[PDB]
This record gives C-alpha cells, structure tokens and sequence, in this order.
C-alpha cells in the first residue's frame, strides 16, 4: 500500500477500553480525613462524558487501600486484547505519589505498575491513562493579576 | 555511523513507556474542590472532552484544560490563608503516539 | 449558574503556569548518556526540533522524541547490572496554550 | 475584526527569547563526581538546534551551584519584554528535583522560582521551558520486547 507513519495510537480496536473510576467520598472516621463533598458530581460527570467516548466504565465508591489494590490487579489481567486503551481516575484525597483509600494511603507506583508493559502485556503499546484528583502538598499559588 | 546503544536486533520498549497521568494541580500544591460543583479539574476536563475529543488530539484536549482552570477559577474561603488561590493541572506525559479518540 | 470560585472580576493565573519541563527519563529512573555521541535525550530532541520544528506543535515534537528514545535507544555495559536498560522521556506541561516556533 | 480564537502563544513578538545552556562536564574532586562524557556534544548541538529557531543562545560551561543560581538570577532580572519565551537547557548529574552543579546540588524549585509569573513580570503568558537531561532517581528500565 501507500506511505504508512504510524505517528498516532491504533484507536479501532473493537473496544475503546476501559475506563475504571475509583471514587473515594467517605473516609473511615479512624483515618480523621474528611468527607469529600462534591466528587459523586465529578464521578456522574466523568462517566457520562467516558460513556460518550464509548469507553467501558466502571464505578467504585469508597474503597479501602487493599480494596484498590486488589481492584487494580484483577483489572490488569484481565485480556484487554481487543481493547485500544486503558484509563482510570482516581478521586480522593493525597499527597505528591499517593492516592488514599478510605482506610489509609496507597502509593501510585504500585497502582501504576500493574498496567507496566511487561506486566500487562495485552496493554503493551497501547496508551495507558491516569486521571487524579488529589493534591500533590500544602503548596498555594497565590496567583498573579494578568 | 555506529554505537553500542542503537539498533538492536531485539526490538523493545521501556516498561514505563505509554502512560500519561493528567494530574489536577502542579506538583507540591493543594487541588480545589467546590463542594457543589465538583472538582475545577474534572470539571473542566469533562467539558473540554465533550467539545473537543471529536477534534482534538489528547494533548492538546489537556492543553485547553489547563487553560481553563488556571483561568477561570480563583479558590472562596472563609479562611485567608486558602482564599483567593490559583491552579495550574499538570500534563505527565510518556506517551509514545498522538491520541486521538476517533478514527 | 454561579458559583463562590468563578468568573473573578480581577483576572489572574497561577504563578506556575506556562513552565514545560522536558525530562529525560521517567521519575525516578537514570538518564543514560553515550559517552561518544551525548545523551539519548538531546541527541533526540535536536533531531525532532531539527526535523519538526516548522511543521508541529511543540507537544507533538516531544512525542516523537519519546518514541524515538523509547524505541531506538538501549544500553551497553560491561556491568550486567546496567546493561540492555532503557528509557522513556517525560513531558511535564503546565502551558495553556499551544506553541509553536514558527509564525 | 474576524473570529479571534487564541488558542496558540503569540511567537512573534521581535525575539524568539533567550535560551541558556549550561553544560556541566567537569566536577570538582571534592564532589566524587564524574566527569560527563558526551556532554559538549550536546551544548553543541543545542546550540545550532535552537540558533535554527532563531533563539538567542547563551552557553555557560561547568558553572558552580552558587553561579548557577546566580546566572538564573541574573536572567529573570532582565527585560524580556520584546521576548516570546525563555528556554533553558540543564546538562549535569542530578536526583529527582535536584540539578548539580560543579560543587554542589541546585533545587530545580529555586531555579526555576524566579521565572514564576509574579516574579518574571516580562515572561508573565509567555511559555518558559526547562529542558533537563539528568538522572531522576536510580532506578533501571528493563524494557519488554515489541
């Protein structure tokens, strides 16, 4: 055939992917975090617009650090053959490389590295993405007038 | 021209390439959240995909994200310290391809 | 509808945005360096700029030089340990805008 | 006028802007460092990369960490009115958000804090560009075979 570039994702698969959302609104009352009000808005949102996209999406709510991880295991062997992509966003509290389940912190490497290509390799090649809500430290931008 | 770090016979990719975390806020800085309207980022994330997935490549889709934040929303607090606050979402990418959501 | 952190009658941005960082290599890992030809990631970038920098957005040139470092480029070493390794670079965008070089 | 839309910095302002190099090849023996073999190769090849887009290339060899931050300092001082962007290229050894200078370690936070847009007025909307090549840590790729 003609010239080939190759310069963008093959997004024709038969499925777009999945697109799994984790949102974390109450916290047990022994972590002292505090309730996130407003995140079922951002996670009704983020599945309508997924949805739309024709993404797959699934819905967690409140899911404790080992409840996560196991969520992000059995996500990772699943055969994602068929699939061109994978995206999942995490709402909940955190800090710079961490994600909190309802009942203590989860490192976003050990979230991440079940999706490496040498461990996901029905994913290898293709874009794998992480959407997170969660601050990153107590830094503030004071902003400045334009 | 030769080396002894290109052109391998066996073809491979660095594990940690092909992500992209779209982070809400700058590294070391909070993330706001309107307790009604949701959080700035996701907020704006899902608008700018509903105007521009169909047109956009990814990046540049994130790159309007960040504008729009950044922009238009200023943080409300009783609290002097945490009023009148700024951010800015912070693009990670190690892609290796554009991505476009349609084909 | 209106809101407590919206439409501000001063404008203002973050203080952090509009700052691109180009890494070499993903968080946490080592850079690698040829120590006849430089490193994987300047050799790289200079060849995409060199090649792209009249025809794509800057975003888009960074792409090709993450596909270029990740798929081209592996290490050689006498010590096993850090031989056969590789490398993904990472972009690091708080811009709001697109950029380009030419006009 | 028509349809004004924005979406893209303005580049045309009369020049392109500053982009400073610095290239440290040479470490002081008090460090332990090694000397980076291969580094003149790629100041030199920035150099002509960047003259190309009609940059004003600065280049500074085997600078100090008090004349990094000094040189830095320096920069963000001057008037970048009639500038379209400022780029400045990072060549030594370095850790996660740390640079080295011949003599010591520069937190990329305080370079990088004089060109905030409350602090560099003149580069306040202009796009600002770190490139680094350093070491961000110690850990090694394996790769996964295509």
């Amino acid at each position: 055939s003609g010239i080939s570039l190759d310069n963008s994702y093959k997004m024709d698969y038969p499925e777009m992917g999945l697109c799994i959302i984790i949102n974390n609104k109450n916290f047990h009352k022994s972590t002292g975090m505090t309730s996130r009000s407003g995140t079922d808005v951002d996670a009704a949102n983020l599945r309508e617009t997924f949805r739309n996209l024709k993404y797959e999406v699934r819905n967690k709510n409140d899911l404790t650090r080992e409840e996560i991880v196991e969520l992000m295991r059995d996500v990772s062997k699943e055969d994602h053959s068929k699939r061109s992509s994978f995206v999942c966003v995490l709402l909940s509290h955190g800090e710079e490389g961490i994600i909190f389940g309802t009942n203590g912190p989860v490192d976003l490497k050990k979230i991440t590295n079940f999706f490496r290509g040498d461990r996901c390799r029905s994913l290898t090649g293709k874009p794998k993405l992480f959407i997170i809500q969660a601050c990153r430290g107590t830094e503030l931008d004071c902003g400045i007038e334009t | 021209a030769s080396g002894v770090d290109d052109d391998m016979a066996c073809h491979k990719i660095p594990v940690e390439a092909d992500f992209l975390y779209a982070y809400s806020t700058a590294p070391g800085y909070y993330s706001w959240r309107n307790s009604k309207d949701g959080s700035w980022f996701i907020q704006s994330l899902c608008a700018m995909l509903k105007q521009y997935a169909d047109k956009l490549e990814f990046m540049h889709i994130l790159t309007r994200v960040n504008r729009k934040v950044a922009t238009e929303f200023e943080s409300f607090s009783f609290d002097a310290t945490f009023h009148a606050k700024k951010q800015i979402p912070c693009i990670v990418s190690m892609l290796t391809k554009e991505l476009y959501f349609y084909h």
